[PDB]
């Protein structure tokens, strides 16, 4: 079968109180 | 010393990871790190967040959507370290 790849990658900091 | 989600109402000490929503539908893990700001860092490395179900996958997960032309691949969340996945006809 024909492969097709693909990603989504979040990625992110806070500060939190 | 604690971080703080306060979408889920919960606190957490340095170190400890956590699943949280992102934007709706999506999965991030987070951890606590603190440093005197409750200061925590979020990825999806380990998740496959596929915009195209809007739906959050786990490693080995498999699912199924169309190309562009007709045909139904097949996919699995493998993760690779960035949120990978691979789909095949």
């Amino acid at each position: 079968g024909q492969v097709t790849t693909e990603s989504n990658l979040v990625e992110f900091d806070e500060e939190s109180t | 010393e604690k971080c703080f989600d306060h979408a889920a109402g919960t606190s957490y000490v340095v170190g400890e990871t956590w699943e949280k929503p992102y934007q709706g539908w999506m999965m991030v893990d987070c951890t606590c790190l603190g440093e005197g700001s409750g200061r925590i860092t979020c990825t999806s490395r380990n998740r496959c967040n596929d915009q195209d179900t809007r739906t959050s996958y786990r490693i080995g997960d498999t699912w199924s959507k169309k190309d562009n032309r007709g045909n139904l691949l097949q996919c699995i969340c493998t993760g690779n370290g960035r949120g990978e996945w691979k789909c095949e006809r």
